[PDB]
Formats: structure tokens, sequence, C-alpha cells
């Protein structure tokens, strides 16, 4: 409602079916209408959504099956630009380590809020008494299964990054920098322009122009113009 | 306790203010203030005239116009309990909390500026003036990156009423705030150059209108840009501009004064008035007229809310003064015996139209401050004559007591002792009637000694040659204490007030701007005594969901770029040289902590 | 190019029959247009050069006096001449004693004997009812009216503190 | 102009405010240096 | 030279840091100031907003 010029940001919902609320109205094989008002129902903000049947109506945790490979493919992506994919964890179970695991072995970014407790807290103290910081962030957990988790999870430190409230950009750039790793300045455009798109400098300095990568003009072309514009 | 810190930080962990805010709370908050406040005092004050009766306070302090509904959304209440209590930070933190920020910051000045003339303390003063200007600050900072972001949702938002201010605008509060600073910002003084041109471009140069005022038909040219029904239209739009009739209304005003003049000079005579008194009379009947229409406005409201708002004005009341004495003088004048008294009256009624002519003034930016200025130096005109008072009366019964003049009584005696030594600060010094040296020595006096004929017609038929010496060392002490000193002490108050207002002469410009383009947005195209036209149409007039989205869209606006603006000030306050070296202490610390666990 | 086309216009006027005397006006004007122009010389020195410039905005600043003081004038003027009511009157006398007379007030010209009717002789000098004097001025009308004569002493009681000083020292400042 | 922009750029170089900076940068490297030495 | 046209952009445009840059990099250096000074001093004289 702020914004002055056209959309440019799309809230996506993954659901599982059978937990959508009044439901039986979407059954028609067309504009459909939603009594949101009458499980959970839609939220009318977002712009698609995806409901994955899990066949077990009711169940919960589902979509996650699906959810998972959906970011992959787009983090897989081009446009011919690549399209980073980041995932944010604002707290969580015992089933959001999984979740991060099973993130991280296929490989994709992870911020962790410090100071909202649960899966986030425990992943992000462990980063910068093991079993005693298990049992306080999940005071019912299996201390032998969380543990042997997290030292699994811990293997790869190179996908989680720890964002604390004492900005969001910066720690976006530290986190996709991170796990880059190629050198074919192919794999850069994206990352250079969400620093000029966030004004960036000191990190495009640093991580981006490095002699390991073999920049040329015509990579650096529209960076250019959309810094001049 | 005023912990603003921890009320940040509270609030900031999931306290849901909604619930918790309830009237036992919101008045056991205004019982935490101190005995001897001020706002401890306005309660007991409202309650002698049991709940805080906090909303009749508001009432007393802001007015009808302005005051909120007190109770209004709990940030608002939280608000005006943190402005009335003085408490600085707490109250910065709860505008940067709630919404509708630009009237609330408007307000907030206002109450503030409102509140530091009712203090004992000066201190206590001295802090409210201080949180008032930074409140106008930040809504002028505010209202900068909203109009920055969209001319069109900056002026919707600049002249929407606020409901948790007594509906008033925007304008209104800053108007009432006199916060010259807030009329100063860019797009407050585009959006009122675009009220001022009206329908015709603000880029028309001024010789271009006045061109095409005084030769109609260039109009239609592409002389005037423009942003058969056709001809009427760019007629209509031309004449119906606000500057248009304040161009109009110059020059009858001018012709106003042009005919009194002739009149009072020429074609006044006792005898029954002719044909140009009479057009002089019904003349100042339309403005009579038009000045009765702007008090039925207020220059749904009640008629006594109106009024008031008509005479707060000082020009209103210029013009009521004028317009009464004309009213006199004629009614003397009609009457046999009163003539004289009807021109006397007349003539002091013109000094009192001209005057008026200083409102004009205002359209100019070099002219504008000067009237500001003369109107202070009025004040030390004042405070100057209670010194030349005292010197007077004492130089002059001194004088009056050595010369001895024959011819005494009591308006010689007043004329000698105030009026002759009063023109001689302006350089007239009669030497022949104070110096005996220069006067005739003869024996016009039947009293013992030897006495003197001053020439003067006023100066009395015989004076006393005794101690003539001391008159003349008087005058030469009067020459240096009056003529030099008390007229240079003026001087220099003259010259600090000059200064003061030449300091901020751009935001008094302003706001005088903002209020002749307010006076002439409303008043009628045809200028008097044609204005009869117009009120004649007027008095035939009389006598015979989708807002709320709208509204709830351009508020979401407004507190996005207050958070912007927010974020940016703290980005800015984190990057300072103090914090950088409070972050590096830290730092150094966390690496002694790790020099000390390694070991 | 001012000073050249006034010369050429004097002369010019001069050489005509019937136009000498407004050649000689023509010319004595255009002296002062020469005259003026001698302050570019000034340049060369560093004292006596941006001292033109400041003569420059300082007439600018006369130049926005003037509006105050028409304004006073005309008030001040108007209303002592309805007080006073010469019997002498027609548009150059009425002119001269609105605008010309309180101007030199400032300047410490204060003509008392044709103002305050104290300092006059009272004679039957008028057809009109009333009591009326004899200003011995030339130009202060043949006979003033004696009626609230105290409001015109108090009228330039009040000229020479809003105009000597006030407004004076306003354009000082 | 290139001697007068290098002057530039080394008087501000030498500013205190960059020798904070620099001194936060290279306290957060002995930071470093001491997390990963342990 | 696409250093002067960039430079004129910049000023058109009141582009204060990138037509300081385009100024240090390209030639002309004094007699491009002092076109500069004034144009935006031109310029200067012709907007309304005041600030
Ligand atoms: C006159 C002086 C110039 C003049 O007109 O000034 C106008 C007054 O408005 C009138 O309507 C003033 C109208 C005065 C009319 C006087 C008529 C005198 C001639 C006839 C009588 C002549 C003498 C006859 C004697 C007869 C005896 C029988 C300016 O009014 P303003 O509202 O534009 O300016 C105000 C005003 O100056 C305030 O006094 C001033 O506040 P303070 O200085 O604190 O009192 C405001 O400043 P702040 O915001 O900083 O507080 C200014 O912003
Ligand atoms: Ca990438
Ligand atoms: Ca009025």
């Amino acid at each position: 409602m702020a914004s002055t010029g056209g959309t440019k940001v799309v809230a996506m919902g993954v659901a599982p079916w059978g937990v959508v609320r009044n439901r039986d109205t979407l059954i028609n094989p067309f504009p459909a209408r939603y009594r949101w008002r009458g499980q959970f129902p839609l939220d009318y903000n977002y712009s698609a959504f995806f409901l994955v049947d899990d066949g077990t109506h009711g169940c919960l945790g589902g979509e996650n099956r699906f959810r998972l490979r959906l970011e992959s493919y787009i983090s897989q992506q081009k446009t011919g630009i690549d399209i980073p994919v980041l995932l944010l964890l604002i707290d969580g179970d015992e089933k959001m380590l999984t979740r991060i695991e099973n993130a991280t072995q296929a490989q994709l970014p992870c911020l962790l809020v410090a100071g909202s407790g649960g899966a986030a807290d425990c992943l992000a103290e462990t980063l910068e008494e093991a079993r005693d910081r298990i049992r306080r962030f999940f005071p019912k957990g299996d201390l032998e299964v969380l543990q042997a988790q997290v030292e699994r999870i811990m293997t790869r430190k190179e996908l989680l990054t720890v964002y604390s409230s004492e900005e969001f950009e910066t720690i976006v750039l530290k986190a996709l920098v991170k796990a880059c790793g190629s050198s074919e300045a192919s794999a850069y455009l994206d990352e250079l322009r969400l620093a000029v798109a966030w004004n960036r400098v000191d990190i495009a300095q640093s991580e981006l122009f490095r002699g390991d990568i073999q920049w040329r003009s015509f990579h650096l072309e529209a960076s250019l113009m959309d810094a001049l514009l | 306790n005023d912990r603003p810190e921890f009320v940040r930080l509270l609030i900031s962990h999931g306290l849901s203010l909604g619930h918790f805010l309830t009237p036992m709370r919101l008045a056991q908050l205004y019982s935490a203030a101190p005995s001897n406040s001020l706002i401890r005092n306005l309660l007991d004050q409202a309650s002698h005239s049991r709940p805080p009766d906090v909303g009749h306070v508001l009432r007393m302090l802001l007015g009808k116009m302005c005051a909120p509904r007190y109770p209004s959304a709990p940030w608002s209440d939280l608000l005006l309990w943190a402005l009335l209590l003085n408490r600085a930070q707490m109250a910065m933190y709860f505008w940067e909390m709630g919404s509708n920020a630009v009237s609330s910051a408007l307000g907030a000045c206002l109450l503030l500026r409102v509140m530091a003339r009712l203090e004992p303390d000066a201190e206590e003063a001295a802090r409210r003036k201080d949180l008032a200007f930074k409140f106008e600050g930040m809504g002028v900072d505010l209202f900068g990156e909203c109009y920055r972001s969209s001319e069109v949702r900056a002026a919707r938002l600049l002249l929407r009423r606020c409901p948790l201010w007594g509906d008033a605008t925007c304008l209104q509060l800053a108007m009432q705030a006199d916060a010259r600073a807030f009329f100063a910002q860019d797009g407050v003084q585009s959006l009122l150059t675009q009220k001022w041109w009206g329908d015709m471009a603000s880029t028309t140069p001024i010789w271009a209108l006045v061109l095409a005022f005084f030769c109609p038909p260039l109009i239609y040219t592409r002389l005037i840009t423009f942003r058969g029904r056709r001809c009427l239209r760019r007629w209509f739009h031309f004449w119906g501009a606000p500057v248009t009739i304040f161009m109009g209304n110059v020059v009858s005003y001018l012709l106003f004064l042009l005919l009194f003049s002739r009149v009072l000079l020429v074609d006044f005579q006792p005898a029954p008035p002719g044909s140009l008194e009479l057009l002089l009379y019904f003349w100042a009947f339309t403005l009579l007229c038009e000045e009765l229409r702007q008090g039925l406005s207020g220059g749904h409201a009640s008629l006594s809310q109106r009024l008031r708002l008509y005479l707060a004005d000082s020009w209103n009341q210029c013009d009521l003064v004028a317009l009464t004495c004309f009213l006199l003088g004629v009614g003397c004048r009609l009457t046999p015996g009163l003539y004289h008294l009807g021109r006397t009256v007349l003539c002091i009624d013109f000094m009192v139209f001209t005057v008026r002519l200083l409102h004009i003034f205002t359209v100019n930016k070099q002219l504008g401050p000067k009237i500001v200025i003369v109107s202070k130096m009025m004040k030390d005109v004042f405070f100057f004559l209670f010194f030349l008072g005292v010197w007077l009366v004492a130089y002059g019964v001194a004088t009056e007591g050595l010369l001895r003049p024959r011819d005494s009584d009591f308006p010689s005696i007043l004329r000698r002792v105030f009026y002759r030594p009063y023109l001689q600060i302006f350089g007239q010094i009669p030497q022949e009637d104070m110096d005996v040296a220069l006067m005739e020595h003869s024996n016009c006096s039947s009293e013992p000694g030897f006495w003197a004929h001053p020439p003067g017609a006023q100066a009395g038929t015989c004076v006393s040659q005794y101690a003539n010496w001391l008159v003349v060392l008087l005058l030469v002490i009067f020459l240096l204490v009056a003529n030099i000193l008390l007229v240079n002490l003026l001087i220099a108050m003259f010259s600090y007030t000059f200064g003061k207002v030449q300091g901020n002469s751009d935001l008094y410009w302003k706001a005088q701007r903002y209020r002749l383009i307010r006076e002439f947005h409303s008043r009628p195209a045809l200028a008097p005594p044609f204005i009869v036209i117009s009120h004649l149409r007027l008095l035939l007039r009389q006598l015979c969901y989708l807002s709320k989205e709208a509204e709830r869209k351009l508020l979401t606006w407004e507190s996005v770029h207050k958070e912007n603006f927010l974020l940016a000030r703290a980005r800015d306050k984190r990057e300072s040289d103090s914090e950088r070296l409070k972050r590096t202490s830290q730092k150094v610390d966390l690496a002694l902590k790790q020099l000390g666990h390694i070991r």
C-alpha cells in the first residue's frame, strides 16, 4: 500500500490440504469465492497458494517434502541470471532441526534469529554444557538423537548464519557469498545485482571483486547502468 | 518512575498494550505527577469546576477546535499523558510507536508551547519549549520525506482532518502552534503556491499577470499559461484565482483611500452630503458587509466559536476599529451641532484605514518581515516612554520653576514642561525664550528682583533673571541626556529587535504567506464596492467505507515512511564516533575474556 | 548610453527655437548622470572599491523603505490637512502640505507657526462658523481652523517619534 | 590534479574517524583470530 | 570524451557525488570546474524549491 510504483514483492503460501478451512468450495473442475471468515483459513494477503495433499486429512508437516524440493529447484534455476534462495528460521521445535538438516544436505543458506529461542537459538549459540544447552532449549528432547543431529548440522557451518537484533541486507549478502564456491564470475552476478540494489559497497568490493574472480566488461555493463540510473 | 528504556524494552518483548491499558491504570498514571507540577494544578482546577478529568484540561488548554476528545488507540493516550507530564523521551517513544505522525507532532508542539506560557518556573518552560522544537522538527522531517516520495499523497495528508486533534488540518495546527518551520518546508510552500495561483500556472510572470489584469483581452493569448463556453471557462479561471482577487482588492483599496482623501479635503462641507460622499458611504457599507461575511464564516461550528475565531485576528480588529470610527464620524456629521466632531473622528479614521495598507506588504518577501519588526519596535517605544517621561518631568519642572513665567496657567505650564522640552530632542531649541542674555531687560513685574521679556507668544510675558546660568546649564545637560543617551538607548533596543527578526525573516514571511493565501482563497472574486453583487448572490443562495479505505491506505503509507525515517536516524546514530568507540571497548573486553580463557 | 542620449537630447532641444529652457534642464540632469560615472574610477582602490557595491545595495534598501515612508506620510499628511482645513486649497498646495512639508520634518524643518494656532493671530478671515487663525507662511494657507488643534499638535508629536526615529532607524538597521 | 587528489585522499585516511574505523576492524580481526585459536 | 558528457548529465540532474567523480576522471579540470560552477549557479535561480 505504501509503494508508489509497480508491484515487486509477491507472497507465496505453501500449505497442506485438509488443514484448509472451508475448502469445500474449492472443488470445481474459474474465479472461486472463498468465505474465509467461517484447521486454518487461507491468508487473503497472498497472491498464490500451493495446497500439498498429504492424503492424511488433517495431518500437519506433509508439505515439507515438496517445499524443500521447490526451494532447491528455484535455487538451481536461471532467469540468464541465477536466482538466489535463502531460508530464514525464526524459531522451531525438534522438527525444524530435521528441516534445517535437510536444507543443508541439499545446499541452501539459512539464517538463525538470535534471542527468539527454540531451534534458532539452539543452533545460534553453538555457532557463536552441550547437553545442558540442548535441554535448555529442548526440555523434552531426546538428548542423544538431538546431539547427533546438531553435530551433523554443525559439520557444514558454511550454510548457517546468525541474525541479531543488535542489518538484514548485509547478513543476506554474507550468507549468499559464503555458499557460492565457484569462480567463473557467472555465479556472482545475482549477488552483484543485490549489492547494487541495497547499496552494499563494502560487501561488493571485498567479496565480489577479488583477483580469483575473472570479471570483464560485459559482466559489469548492466550493473554500471543500474548504478547510473 | 520515568524509565523510558525499560518501557521500550518491555513492550518490544510481547507485552500487549491493547490489553494492558485500562481506565484504572490510565488514571493511576496521572497520579504520578508531582504535587507542585502544573498538570497537578490544572487537574485540581478542572475537578473543582474521581475521574482524571484530562479532557477538560485539554479543552481549557488547546480550545475546542484542536483539543482531543480524550480518552482517544492506546498510543495516543500515552502520548498525551507523556506530553502533559513533560516526559520527553517517553513522549518521543509514544509518538514513534503511534500513527497520524505529522498531525500528532504538530499537536504536540501546540500543546507544549501552550503549557510553556503557563509555568512559573523558567527552566521548566525552557524544557517545554525545547521539546516543542524537537517535535516540530520531527514533523517537518517526516513531511519532507513524505513529500519527496509523492506530492499528491503528501498534499492529501496535509489537508486531511485528523480526528485525534479536533478534526483540525495540519496547517491549522501549525498556525495555532506558531510552527513557522513547518510552513517554510518546500512541500508546504509548493502546495500554497499552487493554491495561490489557482488554475493559472505558478510560473506565470508577475508582469504578465499585471498586464493581463489591466488588459483583459490578453488573457486569451499565450501570455498566460493555464494548467462559447470555452471563453467563459478561461475568463472564470483567470478572475477566480486568489492572486487576481488580491490584485483587484489592492487596486480597490487604493481607490477607496483616494476617494476618502478627496471627500475629506474637498467635499466634506456642513451642507448635506453630495454624490461622492454618498458613494463613499456605500463603499464603507460594502466593506462592513464583507467583514460580516468573514465573521459569519469564522475568518460545523457554533456562532460564538466562529465569532471568536474572527475576533482573534488582529487585522479584523483593525477593520472593526476603522469601521466603528467611520460609523461614529458619519453619525456625528449627520447630527446638527456635531459637524466638527465628525470631521475630527473621520480624520483619525483615515489614519486607521491607511495603516491597514501594511497587510498588502506581506505578499513580498522583502516587505513582509519589516511589518513584524515595526510592530516590535512599537513596544520598544512604549518602554522608552517611561524614561522619557521621567526625564521630561524632572527637567521641565526644574526649568519652569527657575524661569518663573508670569503668564502661568495649567495649559501653558503643561506646554512649557512637556511640549517645549520634547521638541528640543528634534532640534527645536528656543534660546531667546530661555536665556536672559538674549532678552530685553524691563520692569515687567511687581515682585523684587530683575526680570526679562521673552519674545515668544507662549514663552510667558516675563521671566526671572536669577540664576539663569543654571537654566543654561540644565539645557546643556538635557541636550546630552535626552538627544543622545536616551535616544540611542531606544535605538539600541531597535537594533536588537531588528536583528532578532532578521535572523529568521524567511520563516516569518512564509507564515505570513500562508495567512495571506488562506485569507484570499475564500474571498469573493468581485472587489468593493462591486462586492455587493457577490454578497447578494450568497444571500440568495442561503435564503432560497471507501473514504476510510483511502484513509487507511494513506496512513499506512505515512507510517512506512516514518519507519524509514527512524531507521535512517538509527543507522546514522550507530555509525557515530562515540558508538564506534563504545563498541571497540566492548570488543576489546571480549578479546580480554578470550585471552583469559585461553590460559 | 543614458548620459550620451540625454546629452544629445539636451543639445537638440537647445538648438531648437523655443526649447532653450528644456535643453538647459535636460543638460543639468545629464551633468548629474555624467558625474556619478566617476564612481567607476574608485574600483582601482581597495578601500574605495567595495563601498560602491555597498552604496548600490543601500539604494535598494532605500527603495524598500520608501513604501513604509509613503504609507505613513499619506496617513499623517491627510489627517493634518483635514484637521487644519486651509482655505487656500488647490491640488498643488494640498500635495505640498500632505507630502512635502511632513517630509522636511524628518530633517528638522518643523514649522510650528504654520500648524499651531497658539502661535498664530486669531482673525475673522473666513465665512464659515467657528474660530479661525492666520498662518504667516506663504504656502501654509491663508486661514486655518482652530478646532481640535491640540490633536494637530499630538499628531506632530507622534510623527516625530514614528518617522524621525523608528522608520529612519529601521532603514539604518 | 592527480597529486591534488592523492593529497586529499591521504589527508582523509589519517583523520581520527578513519583511524577509529580501522581500529574497530582490526579488533574484529583479532577477535576472529582468538575464536579460531580455541 | 565520455567524461564530459557524463559530467554534464550529472550537473543537470544535481548528482553531486557522481559529478565530482566525473570531474576528477576527466581532463580540462580548471575550465570544467569553472563551467560547472557557472551552470549550477545559473540553474539555482531557476528552481521553485528553496532547498
Ligand atoms: Ca549466486
Ligand atoms: Ca477582515
